[PDB]
């Protein structure tokens, strides 16, 4: 909603791709977290 | 040289103008000034015919010598495999095959009964 | 006109027979492939429909018939040079085409088809 | 994987002693679960494993 | 459904209990009564000869299927065929040459 | 049907079979309003019926000799809200929601539909999951956090 | 690259073996079956860790940074 | 009395690399398409193609406004000027040399640039005084092993002496020390014209209809100029073209009367042959001519045409001051109208498009099936060398533009001084940017195309990849792999990806990936070979005329009713159906046996019967580059027969000699194998596995920490994996040693027991032997 | 995976019968009385209206599928198990399609006696402008094979021409699994939290 | 059926040139041929009070074909053959020698 | 038998306290850098799915 790549906008900020409210408050990158490739085990 | 409702010129081989939007009793060509009618080159008429597939109808399909639409029951379902109905207990069966989701999952199977016509999906 | 350069005039054309009367004339066209040598052949083999078989030192030949613009100009006189022919514009009466013929060998099944 | 497209991770380093051992006294250097062959019908590994043996021998 | 609760379906329709008073001749037989038919749907051939006079001469001969063809097709009859080609065809016709002389001249 | 049409000098060259082509296709002599074609399957569950490839109920109400007028079936979501009410287009969403699921042999507990069924039509009217059924809500925290 | 020491199977030494193998298949004009029994090699294991060798370390040996030419 | 594996004939070839020809020529023959095409750009007949590229961008003028100064007359106020006329007359690459290896700019990462020489040609007052200079062009990238590489002649006891792998392929550049490879293109079969239905045509403009043609004529210098013809509703037929990066139309009777004189029942003749009563064709005709009568009473000439052509094209075509709306009108033909055929061809030009608006007639009308531009038998493959040559020639009409540019800068200025000086000239030279090595070397870096035109591609990115040596297996595949266009990544389309019979020994069946690039980057079958030029195709009209072919100028008859004969879309002459398979079975005989020198061996022979709603009939034969082309065995006289994806769609080929059935073959296969890649072929007892396993293989072997090469202590590449312990297989296809794929082991031969037992292993797990590992079995590095 | 020799002679017995099949659908769609010959002019020009037309072939090819996917029916319903070599509970293949550890009898028909019928977007195999669906096979051949119908095994092997067949089945199947649940759920959920 | 041939003419006499369906002309005009000297190339002009008659023989159909035109006796069966070189004739009108400025805006 | 040059972990990661972005003050992302696993939309619809309020919190 102006010129016609320009800096992006406070309401830009907040709808960069998914939005802030998607991206950093409905969903989090968290603590005390780990990933791993997993292996099966008859034996737990 | 008159061909069907074009008119052309045998000295050049110019499309002649219609003879009603000039004036009366003489035409002439636009590239050389030649002299024309002869009142002998008549009332030309075309006779253009549909194109035949321009109307699709079931009755057009019923013109066709080769077979075009289904009878409502004539048509039987021909995969058949021997595997226990849950619905009561039956043999015949019928089966369908497609590779679903990824190179690495598996098939799976589109069981279908005859007794009553139940559809199915189960892929082990 | 004037134009091209290394081209010349045609002052002498030799005559042709043309009468058309009532027994009757005949004017044909015929096609022939740079390969055979005119002035060699003294009678050519030809029957009517597509059905012709030749034979010219080793290379075989078929002449093609067709019943159907083209416009023919005969010479009235060698200083006229070259007029339209008309009787009452003017049509060949037969119109042939010589077509290189080669010999396409059968397939030998029992070589070449092996269990 | 073999040459067949049956890939697999490694489970696990199996010990020789703990591994099965066959009547002419060798262990597998891998074991395939035979659970992976109805599904995917790679035949052409099965044919590779006897005409390997043969060549072997 | 869920997504787009849409007005406009794709493939809309309608699942009428039969009686059993009502045979399955009856059922097929009002089946095609609610069936139903076009112009496109009865003509077999159009023959139009242009003749240029004076004036345009258009002559439009509809060769359709036969009479008892379509009416055990369609349940059309020949007086059903009349009234709409003397009504709204003949209507609909000149509109549209009209309409195609004004987008030449355009 | 042999007719001839009289046009002026200055008309000139006209493509006349593609102009009637045209308008054949284009004039109708039959058709029931908003339906296409009307077929006879196979009884389903034993259920004597004819499946229509469109939907007006009032002209089907006028053939109560051959149809049963309180058992006519339409997977039209809103035609159905239009004519029969808010309660029966509910009806509709929980079968045909269903018929989604039954056809892949997939079993999902009425308990689920008639809850997303109850919450398209909370309003009394036929409400979608997207930011159209959406304005009509409280929170513009949970609104500000969809699109 | 090199013969490994060991058959990975059972671990019967089989890096000593090679280029007599090869000798037996050169000088002596043996099949390649009987050569690798004359070696002492009768599980099939061991007989395919020599049989299926490639020596790549022949070929990698013709780079030589330390030597001009 | 077995099919053994060479273990003392390996072993002394590691030892000795040969001194003579190498082994394995079918790896040669792999990249025999990468090489070939780079080696066309200045080896071969007529000089290459760089030469002939810059002719046809052969003079740029200038001309800054000053008085005559003469005495009385007119043409002082007239002054076009005095034209400060600019030529090139050739080019070409010296060399990537103080002779430098390839070798050193890998250990260097340095792009292994080479030096071009650009000479120009500087004509001022009509050319009276024309000085010529030889200057540096700038560097651009020389791909390795290729007629400008030092290493063209080399052998492979000399190739591991200069630090290489023994039996080097090549047809990858290196690139800032990344070898970098052109991806072979998937492009519309050049010289043919294809009779397509589109709703994209409809969208365009008013009164639109999806029937159109297209064809895609290329230039002798490989640069392509695609040109479209489309039905209206009216029952008018326009003429589309691209010029800069913009569409342009004109009506197809303007464009018609301009290329050769010609009268109104020419057109009538050349279009509509014998078939005069054809009702539908009599009324469609009428409003194309009486339409250009009406809208264009004026242009009654050839002459006035081409005027009123360049007139409108005048500032697009960027032909200006002095140049006649005549030399500009004539300048937009020859760079525009049906390219394939070139100049001093407008008559062979006039009968190509008249047979294009038959052909679109036909398909409007119904009497021709659309042809389908995603089958193989409508596609020809764009190799790498020749995209190279393309955008190589588009820099250098950049760098004539640019001389022009600081001339133009100079005269609306200071003035400076005149053009007769050399002086001047090496001024304006040095102020120009003539680094056409470093736009060359950033297109082999990034695979950005950047260019004026944007070529006759879709596309403007990955033109490009990094010739991945992770294992030699997903190495040799790139040079085999063929993409559709990144642009058809992008569709909802599942026909392009879809295996077709038109593929069969062309496009292998079973190497394709998984997910997204499945059914767009195919891999060619290990037997296909792709066309790098043409030869003796100015004999075969000849051979035609002489077989009964009547010449397309003195008959004048056309349509689906008659058989029309091609070469390279050059129209020659009509026959009839019945003569024109006669003529087609002839050649082939001819063509095999080697008693004929005017027909080459590799010449494709594409006939089409006439048909009920079917295919556009005709003879249309092709000689020409990047076409696909796959030996097989004649069955009579028992020889080798080269065939191509759009003649085999007729053609009746055998697979194997037992399954030959009587009167409806004429071809059979040497091996089935053959319709299969490289990769395809080394997958053991394929034909027992099932479709989707076999096809996961190719992506395994790819991925399959094996051998990258032997040459490593000489590299420095980004990441390599490399298997220690490797072996040969016992159970293998005989193509694993015609590749010598032995010299790269991808693999160890290990004792597998199918068997549950451990209980770790199910499904997706499988179970390594500790000791096994222990002893070293499946180590890397 | 193999079959006695008894249970092999039913297999090669009842594939016997498929090669008639072919025509014998082709002469049922066409409209052919006393079943007309396979090389018929009558019928191959008849052939060719149903290859310019989709809805055509669509008739051709679910009627020659339902015929040869009957032949497919009884080899299988004949050949297993009562024609195996190794039977239950000792043939370990038989055994995990019945247990349901892996696998299903329809894969084991696969591998013991035929693939079927090689199904492409619901119809059989894509046929050419020319009326071939392979360089191998005649225009307008009127047998289960050119069509796709695959009488091969995975445990004998597949004929070069059935094999080219089965390939277009396995890509496309692949090819879905690629191009197709995650904004309708996402959509539900934000409204029914 | 074998025909005789009396005469062959490999010299200039009679020729044929095909312009376009439906061309009559004055049938009072003449027509100048020429020739060039393996194959010889030739080219027809001819003049009118309104028309302008331009014909010329096809480089890629002279070196391959050879045309020639004979008169056939229904009673003799003999046949008298001459050689007629085919020319591509095009008519330009008075029409044409019209064109405006070499440059315009 | 082939060995595939993929690591089965090359993403095996782990984070108790790492670094955060300044804005958000929430894990950044990088496994090499220490960083945070997204919980990402879908589980949080899971973790209000069971009801567990604590889990989310
Ligand atoms: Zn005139
Ligand atoms: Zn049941
Ligand atoms: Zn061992």
């Amino acid at each position: 909603k102006a010129q016609g790549v320009p800096i992006p906008g406070v309401k830009q900020a907040l709808e960069k791709k998914e939005g802030l409210f998607r991206k950093h408050m409905m969903g989090k990158r968290v603590n005390y977290a780990a990933r791993s490739v997993i292996s099966p085990d008859p034996n737990i | 040289s008159v061909v069907g409702s074009l008119i052309f010129c045998l000295d050049c081989g110019d499309l002649l103008e219609n003879p009603n939007a000039v004036l009366g009793s003489n035409v002439e060509c636009s590239q050389c000034k030649a002299i024309y009618p002869k009142s002998q080159f008549s009332n030309l008429k075309v006779v253009t015919t549909t194109a035949d597939d321009a109307f699709p109808s079931s009755l057009r399909a019923k013109k066709s010598v080769v077979k075009t639409s289904l009878k409502k029951n004539e048509l039987k379902d021909g995969a058949t495999i021997k595997e226990k109905c849950p619905q009561c207990g039956n043999e015949e069966m019928n089966y369908h095959t497609l590779q679903l989701r990824s190179a690495d999952e598996g098939a799976t199977v589109f069981y279908t009964c005859t007794s009553c016509g139940y559809k199915f999906r189960t892929n082990n | 006109f004037s134009i091209p350069d290394g081209f010349k005039k045609c002052k002498h054309l030799k005559n042709f027979p043309l009468n058309g009367d009532n027994k009757q004339q005949q004017v044909w066209l015929i096609k022939f492939p740079s390969n055979v040598d005119i002035s060699k052949l003294k009678s050519l083999p030809v029957d009517f429909e597509s059905s012709t078989t030749m034979t010219i030192d080793k290379h075989d030949y078929k002449i093609m018939d067709d019943t159907d613009n083209m416009t023919l100009l005969v010479p009235s006189e060698s200083k006229e040079s070259l007029k339209i022919a008309s009787t009452a514009p003017l049509q060949f009466d037969k119109v042939f085409s010589v077509s290189e013929t080669a010999k396409i060998p059968a397939i030998d099944y029992s070589k070449v088809r092996v269990p | 994987s073999s040459r067949h497209g049956q890939k697999g991770v490694c489970s696990r380093k199996w010990p020789t002693i703990d591994m099965p051992f066959s009547e002419t006294g060798i262990q597998p250097d891998i074991i395939i679960n035979p659970h992976a062959f109805p599904s995917r019908m790679t035949i052409g590994m099965f044919v590779e494993s006897l005409a390997g043996k043969a060549g072997a021998l | 459904i869920v997504m787009t609760a849409s007005a406009a379906i794709k493939t809309p329709q309608m699942t009428l209990p039969i009686w059993n008073d009502v045979s399955d001749e009856q059922a097929d037989t009002f089946c095609k009564s609610i069936s139903k038919v076009l112009l496109s749907e009865v003509i077999d051939k159009v023959i139009v000869t242009e003749t240029t006079g004076t004036a345009r001469s258009y002559v439009i001969h509809m060769r359709f299927f036969d009479n008892n063809e379509y009416s055990e097709e369609y349940d059309v009859s020949k007086e059903e065929l009349q009234n709409v080609i003397s009504n709204q065809f003949i209507h609909l016709l000149e509109a549209a040459i009209v309409k195609e002389i004004k987008k030449q001249k355009r | 049907c042999e007719f001839k049409l009289e046009l002026a000098a200055d008309t000139e060259k006209l493509l006349m079979v593609n102009i009637v082509e045209e308008i054949c296709r284009k004039s109708i002599i039959r058709q029931i309003p908003h339906i296409d074609r009307c077929v006879h399957p196979e009884p389903e569950n034993g259920k004597r019926v004819l499946v229509t490839e469109g939907v007006n109920f009032q002209a089907m109400w006028d053939q109560e000799a051959f149809i049963d007028v309180d058992g006519i079936t339409s997977n039209d979501v809103a035609a159905v809200l239009k004519t029969y009410g808010v309660e029966a287009a509910r009806n509709t969403i929980v079968n045909e929601i269903n018929n989604v699921f039954s056809r892949y042999a997939i079993s999902v507990s009425f308990r689920h539909l008639d809850l997303i069924a109850d919450m398209m039509t909370r309003q009394g009217t036929y409400l979608a999951f997207n930011r159209q059924g959406m304005e009509t809500s409280t929170s513009s925290f949970m609104k500000m956090s969809y699109e | 690259m090199i013969v490994p020491v060991r058959c990975f199977s059972c671990g019967k030494v089989v890096g000593d073996k090679w280029e007599s193998y090869l000798n037996l298949l050169q000088e002596d004009e043996l099949d390649e079956g009987t050569a690798l029994s004359r070696l002492g090699l009768k599980r099939y294991c061991c007989r395919r860790m020599i049989l299926t060798h490639v020596d790549l370390i022949e070929k990698f040996l013709r780079y030589n940074p330390l030597e001009k030419r | 009395r077995t099919a053994d594996f060479r273990t003392l004939e390996r072993e002394s070839r590691f030892i000795n690399p040969p001194k003579d020809k190498s082994a394995f020529p079918l790896l040669q023959e792999a990249v025999q398409p990468h090489i070939g095409s780079f080696n066309a750009l200045t080896e071969g007949p007529d000089g290459g193609l760089l030469n002939l590229g810059v002719k046809d961008i052969g003079e740029k003028v200038i001309f800054d406004g000053k008085p005559l100064n003469s005495e009385d007359e007119i043409s002082n106020s007239g002054y076009l000027g005095n034209k400060l006329s600019v030529s090139v007359e050739q080019v070409s690459i010296a060399k990537p040399m103080r002779k430098v290896y390839p070798s050193e700019s890998r250990q260097r990462l340095t792009s292994y640039r080479g030096k071009l020489l650009l000479k120009l040609k500087w004509s001022v007052n009509n050319g009276e005084e024309n000085l010529f200079e030889v200057r540096d062009c700038g560097g651009l990238p020389v791909m390795l092993q290729s007629n400008r590489c030092h290493l063209n002649k080399m052998s492979p006891y000399e190739l591991v002496q200069h630090k290489e792998e023994s039996d080097e392929i090549g047809g990858y550049f290196i690139v800032n020390g990344i070898e970098k490879l052109i991806r072979m293109l998937i492009v519309q079969r050049r010289n043919h014209p294809m009779a397509i239905i589109r709703p994209s045509f409809a969208n365009r403009g008013a009164s639109y209809s999806h029937y159109g043609i297209q064809i895609r004529s290329v230039r002798p210098d490989q640069t392509s100029q695609t040109n479209v013809l489309h039905y209206l509703n009216d029952g008018q037929v326009t003429f589309r073209f691209s010029w800069r990066k913009n569409e342009y139309l004109v009506p197809v009777v303007m464009i018609l009367k301009a290329l050769c004189h010609t009268s109104d029942r020419e057109i009538f003749d050349g279009i509509i042959g014998n078939d005069v009563k054809d009702s539908f064709l009599t009324d469609r005709l009428e409003l194309l001519l009486r339409g250009f009568k009406k809208r264009y009473p004026h242009l009654q000439n050839r002459t006035q045409v081409l005027q009123y052509l360049g007139d409108k094209f005048r500032v697009v075509f960027q032909a200006s001051p002095d140049q006649s709306d005549l030399e500009v009108g004539q300048e937009v033909l020859d760079r525009i109208v049906l390219v394939h055929l070139g100049k001093d061809g407008s008559q062979d030009k006039f009968r190509m498009l008249l047979f294009m608006i038959r052909k679109l007639y036909s398909l409007v009308a119904g009497e021709c099936s659309p042809d389908n531009p995603d089958a193989t038998q409508h596609q020809e493959v764009l190799l790498g060398g020749f995209l190279y040559g393309m955008i190589l020639k588009e820099k250098i009409d950049e760098y004539l533009q640019n001389i022009i540019a600081q001339v133009r800068m100079d005269i609306n200025r200071g003035m400076a001084i005149n053009f007769k000086d050399k002086r001047y000239m090496s001024r304006v030279l040095m102020r120009v940017n003539e680094n056409i090595g470093s736009k060359m070397q950033y297109f082999l870096s990034t695979g950005n195309l950047v260019s004026q035109s944007g070529l006759d591609l879709q596309q403007v990115s990955g033109y490009t990849v990094v010739a991945e040596k992770i294992n030699f297996y997903r190495f040799i595949s790139h040079f085999r792999m063929v993409h559709r266009g990144s642009f058809f990544a992008q569709l909802k389309t599942t026909t392009v990806r879809k295996l077709l019979p038109e593929s069969w020994g062309f496009l292998c069946p079973v190497h394709t990936p998984d997910g997204s690039p499945c059914g767009l980057l195919n891999h060619f079958a290990h037997k296909c070979r792709i066309s790098t030029q043409q030869s003796d195709v100015s004999r075969i009209p000849s051979i035609l005329y002489s077989l009964g072919v009547a010449p397309a100028s003195h008959t004048f008859a056309a349509g689906p009713s008659l058989c029309c004969v091609q070469i390279d879309g050059k129209i020659i002459g009509w026959v009839s159906h019945e003569q024109g398979k006669i003529i087609a079975d002839t050649l082939r005989y001819w063509k095999v046996e080697g008693k004929t020198p005017g027909l080459p061996i590799d010449l494709e022979i594409g006939y089409v019967p006439p048909s009920t709603r079917g295919q556009y009939p005709g003879l249309y034969l092709f000689g020409g580059h990047s076409r696909m082309l796959r030996p097989v065995r004649y069955l009579p006289l028992d020889k080798e027969d080269i065939v191509g994806p759009f003649e085999q769609v007729y053609m009746n080929i055998a697979v194997t000699p037992q399954e030959i059935q009587n009167n409806v073959h004429t071809h059979v296969e040497f091996t089935p194998t053959n319709i299969l890649s490289i990769l395809a072929n080394l997958t053991p007892f394929s034909d027992f596995n099932q479709s989707p396993r076999n096809m996961y293989q190719c992506q395994m072997g790819k991925q399959t920490m094996g051998t990258p090469g032997v040459a490593l202590c000489h590299r420095s590449d980004n990441k390599l994996y490399r298997l220690q312990t490797g072996q040969t297989p016992i159970v293998k296809a005989n193509l694993y040693d015609d590749y010598g794929m032995d010299n790269f082991p991808n693999g160890f031969n290990a004792v597998v027991a199918v068997i549950s037992y451990t209980g770790y292993d199910m499904d997706d797990a499988m179970i390594i032997n500790k000791s096994a590992d222990e002893r070293g079995f499946g180590y890397g590095t | 995976l193999r079959l006695t020799a008894e249970g092999n002679k039913w297999r090669t017995d009842i594939l016997k019968t498929s090669v008639d099949t072919g025509r014998e659908a082709a002469a049922e769609v066409t409209n052919l009385d006393k079943d007309t010959p396979a090389d018929d002019p009558e019928l191959l020009k008849r052939l060719q209206e149903i290859l310019r037309d989709n809805n055509k072939s669509g008739i051709l090819d679910a009627v020659t599928s339902s015929k040869v996917n009957a032949i497919t029916s009884q080899v299988v319903s004949k050949c297993v198990p009562d024609g195996t070599m190794k039977k239950f509970p000792c043939n370990s293949m038989q055994a995990m399609a019945l247990s349901g550890a892996k696998g299903s009898n329809v894969n084991v028909s696969q591998i013991m006696c035929l693939l079927g019928q090689q199904a492409l977007e619901g119809r059989r195999v894509p046929v050419m402008v020319s009326g071939k669906t392979l360089p191998s096979f005649k225009p307008y051949e009127t047998d289960a094979m050119a069509g796709g119908y695959v009488k091969g095994r995975f445990y004998s092997g597949i004929k070069p021409q059935e094999y080219y067949f089965h390939c277009m089945a396995g890509r496309e199947g692949l090819i879905d699994t690629a191009v197709k649940s995650g904004y309708l759920q996402r959509c539900l959920t934000k409204q029914l939290e | 059926s074998e025909i005789e041939i009396e005469s062959v003419q490999d010299q200039p006499s009679v020729a044929v040139g095909s312009f376009f369906k439906g061309f009559r002309a004055p049938s009072d005009t003449t027509f100048d041929l020429y020739k060039k000297k393996e194959k010889d190339e030739f080219v027809l002009h001819g003049e009118n009070e309104r028309l302008e008659y331009e014909g010329y023989t096809d480089s890629s159909s002279q070196a391959s074909n050879q045309y020639v035109v004979g008169l056939f006796n229904p009673e003799k069966k003999s046949i008298q053959l001459y050689k007629a070189p085919v020319l591509v004739s095009k008519v330009v009108s008075k029409s044409s020698k019209n064109l405006r400025g070499p440059k315009i805006k | 038998y082939q060995r595939l040059r993929h690591m089965v972990n090359d993403k095996f990661q782990v984070r108790s306290t790492g670094p955060v972005n300044s804005l958000t003050m929430q894990p950044v992302k990088g496994r090499k850098r220490h960083g945070g696993i997204r919980v990402g939309e879908m589980e949080r619809d899971a973790l209000i799915g069971h009801g567990t309020s604590f889990l989310l919190q």
